[PDB]
RNA sequence: CCUCGAUGUCGGCUCAUCGCAUCCUGGGGCUGUAGUCGGUCCCAAGGGUUGGGCUGUUCGCCCAUUAAAGCGGUACGCGAGCUGGGUUCAGAACGUCGUGAGACAGUUCGGUCCCUAUCCGUCGCGGGCGCAGGAAAUUUGAGAGGAGCUGUCCUUAGUACGAGAGGACCGGGAUGGACGCACCGCUGGUGUACCAGUUGUUCUGCCAAGGGCAUCGCUGGGUAGCUAUGUGCGGACGGGAUAAGUGCUGAAAGCAUCUAAGCAUGAAGCCCCCCUCAAGAUGAGAUUUCCCAUUCCGCAAGGAAGUAAGAUCCCUGAAAGAUGAUCAGGUUGAUAGGUCUGAGGUGGAAGUGUGGCGACACAUGGAGCUGACAGAUACUAAUCGAUCGAGGACUUAACC
RNA sequence: AAAUUCCUUGUCGGGUAAGUUCCGACCCGCACGAAAGGCGCAACGAUCUGGGCACUGUCUCAACGAGAGACUCGGUGAAA
């Protein structure tokens, strides 16, 4: 199955496709660790949707990943920078295009942080 | 709903006696020093199974 | 009384010389090693462990590794004996097969059944519930204890708590196809259990 | 498990049969014993619903015959219809044709295609 | 699946229109009846010309259902709508000809005057 | 006589449990029993004992079934389980009584059913310890529970019997009804990270292509899973001891007599045979395999302290699950996610081209897309570690 | 036989497979009756009562899915 995360379906498209666009900005993200389990399969999704390069896949990721800045001074938005440098850096792999690594819990929550980074 | 008598002091500290917390599965920090949770990134060191995590 | 055990794959179905359609559970068994004759002089009573699977060495233990080594093939991982048969055909360290069965007898198959988790009494016990509606407030719900003068619940007053994981037998199923060198099983109707859970065969007690 | 479904299930699926998608006409041969004879009956249907896979797979047709509609599903992979004909191919969009229980009466105009 | 409390179809010239079903007949309490199996009904409404007038209790048997019924086969028929048609007393049914298409599954019992006065069995 | 410092009434729903003074089924006596039919009585409580109309109704009357539509007890069972229709508050009215305020086991329309479960109880799941070592498996079964009901047709045969009508006992064969257990291959249902169409507005600078919100916006299908109305199977053939009954031999009491002595037969009933739970069955069972007898002290009553066999802490998960637990795995590895190959499901993507004024249609092309489905792949995550864990009394038979 | 009728489910008829409620008719009116008004009456009513067409999980008979509680963890922490 998929988990829910305690909110709606809408709640759950929004809440993901920011991530995965903050993932693709930042290319480190601290979230608790199940948000970080179930944002892990949907990267890799648009990741290999980027590495075919074409213009269908160019629509499918521009209908999935938000649309916001991804560097200064550069105009580079997050769906070019996903395209040209994640598939640059990516030819060689296949699967496996992130790491989970866990943290201690949250003063407030007690809830399992953990941290996503892109290799 | 509402308790017929009142529950002995006997009797609450036999119900109490699985209330304990365990101690957390701890491990020694590989980099030394201080000591951490199993398959989880040292505070102090900011390192797990090798090298640094920045 | 002949009896292998196996796993369930699955269902087909399988025409059977005719028009006509069978419900086909699909049971692989791997030929069942012997491992232990269980005789009456030192254990009061005739029965035999046949054993199924083979486990990695990082799995199997070494009482495990000494009890399949008195007469070896591999580690077993379904490990399970039978009782009520002829002991002079049966030797330890022989394997059964599924050519020992034949498509036209009638099988007793014994299984562990699906797990439901705690569910309740109307989902459990098959009992009925009061109404939606006219202001009804008493739906999917138990029932009531009993009577008031005994002055408890009566025992066995049927309840929610955990339904299924139990070992069921259905009786009189019948064989419809046996593969020798797929090692398949192929019986009309539908056996207890998950896919790939350990399913027992018996020739039934008529 | 799907290939060694496939492997058993092999030797008896048949392979005469011709490529009809669901939404076409058709006409079923289907033998029938009355008398202790051998005689086949012919059932001449729009494609409605084709589903499921391998010998599972299963098929139905619609016949209105003297003002009531008559539904008759088989499995595809079976002996007992002898032989399938297509005479008119269908356009459609559905994949399953369920509004055709409440159409009736020349409402119900599957265009044909000529493929 | 035809319960008590269900109206009907009726099939051939008999007079009767539409029939309401009292008790399927069976064992002791019979939720259904599939096909085939005879059931005691009333003639809800009636044709004006006819041997039967409105409301009066028939046992009939029934033709054809909108849940239908699965052959040996494994095959399945599945009309358009119920129908059914009144016998009397007797396995014969009392009108002088059957409208539309009726079941196989009438010719597994011995329903023969009904299955050959049929103008077309599927 | 207990209860007025509160013991909630009738009926219905949900759940049943018992008695037998038996409604059916089983086994029989007697008959004013020509044969299924019947009536009474005996044994028998194992199971079963239907839907509707009217009434607040139990109770009745009626229609249509059934093999049968039992009578009762459990606070006229069950309201810290539900409903509130009538009763038994305040409003109003009719008949009647009263001079009146008002009153009727006379009627009629409307009328707040509170509670977070402490202890027993019952249904499920765990931790601890025990069983003169520490474990891994496999079981014997004392003892519990569950199941336990029946019809229709054909043949035996229009045969026995009965001028006729009618119509068998016993015995075989097929099949159904209601319950029960299991499982999604089929029929379907659902299937709120699957696919497609489409309305309104708004956003991605515009076209084309998409996103947000409108119950998932609505509509048409639907993978895994759960599911019944769907499918498979069940209660069978049997064994022992009996109940009522039928007896054999046989005196008491030269006869007779089922009787005291002996000997048989005989029920859906009892105990097994069927299925499940079950060594805490402290009466702690048995079999097979592994580690086995090491360090210090008071020198020995015995302590404590590292270990072997083995599990565990922690992590990847589901065929399991409220959490614990059980099960699949932990780098000599396929447990989960990815990638690739597929099954199924939607159904003919975007972009270009051609036809047309255009909405649109064709070709590229069974295309594109695809959540839980099954295979391959060491690409990421199951890393490094730590913890718990044996050394064994008196007597007999018999050996170092 | 009524908001009035205990005998009472008065009797006959319509409706229904079946109708103690409903409607129509008779009148033995326990105990209607003429401004405590009698008998009618179009429109009107979140009134009361009986029936029918559509429609439906109200039901036969339950099944799945979503959210908030419930359940596990971290914080604070009552009551009869």
């Amino acid at each position: 199955s998929y988990r829910k995360l305690g909110r709606t379906s809408a709640q759950r498209k929004a809440m993901l496709r920011d991530l995965t666009t903050d993932l693709i900005i930042n290319e480190r993200i601290e979230t608790t660790e199940t948000r970080a389990k179930e944002l892990r399969s949907v990267v890799e999704k648009m990741i290999t949707l980027g590495k075919r390069g074409d213009l269908h896949a160019r629509r499918q990721a521009a209908a999935y990943i938000r649309n916001e800045v991804a560097n200064e001074e550069n105009n580079q938005d997050a769906l070019q920078k996903l395209f040209s440098d994640i598939a640059t850096r990516y030819e060689e792999r296949q699967g496996g295009y992130t790491r989970i690594m866990k943290l201690g819990p949250r003063r407030g929550d007690g809830a399992p942080m953990a941290i996503i980074e892109l290799v | 709903a509402v308790p017929f008598r009142r529950t002995s002091k006997m009797k609450k500290r036999l119900r109490r006696t699985h209330f304990k917390l365990n101690v957390p599965g701890m491990t020694e920090c590989p980099s030394c020093g201080e000591m951490k949770l199993s398959h989880r990134v040292c505070k102090a060191c900011g390192s797990y199974n090798g090298k640094d995590i920045n | 009384t002949k009896g292998i055990l196996g796993r369930k794959i699955g269902m087909t179905q399988v025409f059977a010389e005719n028009g006509d359609l069978i419900p086909v559970t699909v049971i692989e068994a791997a030929p069942n090693v012997v491992l232990q004759k269980k005789t009456a002089e030192n254990d009061g009573y005739e029965a035999i462990q046949l054993g199924f699977d083979d486990k990695r060495e990082k799995l199997s233990n070494k009482p495990e590794k000494g009890h399949v080594a008195k007469a070896e093939t591999a580690p077993k991982r379904f490990v399970k004996e039978l009782r009520g048969v002829e002991m002079d055909a049966y030797e330890v360290g022989q394997e059964v097969k599924v050519e020992i069965f034949s498509a036209g007898e009638i099988v007793d198959v014994t299984g562990v059944s699906k797990g439901k988790g705690f569910q309740g009494a109307i989902k459990r016990h098959g009992q009925s519930r009061g109404p939606m509606s006219h202001g009804s407030r008493y739906h999917r719900r138990p029932g009531s204890m009993g009577p008031v003068d005994p002055n408890r619940v009566f025992k066995g007053k049927l309840l929610p708590g955990r339904m299924g994981g139990e070992q069921i037998t259905v009786q009189n199923l019948e064989i419809v196809k046996v593969d020798a060198e797929r090692n398949l099983l192929l019986i009309k109707g539908n056996v207890p259990g998950a896919k790939k859970s350990l399913i027992t065969v018996k020739s039934a007690v008529k | 498990m799907q290939k060694l479904i496939e492997d058993i299930t092999k030797e008896q699926l048949r392979t005469d049969l011709p490529a009809f998608r669901p939404g076409d006409t058709l006409r079923v041969h289907v033998k029938v014993v009355e008398g202790n004879r051998e005689r086949i009956q012919i059932f001449e249907g729009v494609v409605i619903k084709r589903r499921g896979g391998g010998i599972s797979e299963t098929f139905t047709v619609r016949k209105i015959s003297y003002g009531v509609g008559v539904e008759r599903t088989f499995p595809v992979h079976t002996p007992k219809i002898a032989k399938i004909e297509v005479v008119r191919y269908g356009k459609v969009r559905r994949a399953k044709l369920y509004y055709l229980r409440e159409l009736r009466g020349k409402a119900a105009r599957i265009k044909e295609i000529r493929r | 699946m035809i319960q008590q409390e269900t109206r009907l179809k009726v099939a051939d010239n008999s007079g009767a229109r539409e029939v309401l079903t009292i008790k399927v007949l069976g064992g002791s309490g019979r939720k259904t009846a599939n096909i085939g199996d005879v059931i005691v009904c009333t003639v809800k409404q009636a044709t004006p010309g006819g041997v039967v007038k409105k409301g009066e209790v028939v046992k009939a048997v029934i033709v054809r259902t909108k849940s239908g019924a699965r052959r040996s086969d494994g095959s399945y028929i599945s009309f358009d709508e119920n129908a059914c048609v009144i016998i009397r007393d007797d396995k014969s049914p009392r009108g002088t000809r059957i409208f539309g298409p009726v079941a196989r599954e009438l010719r597994e019992n011995n329903f023969m005057k009904i299955v050959s006065l049929a103008p077309e069995v599927i």
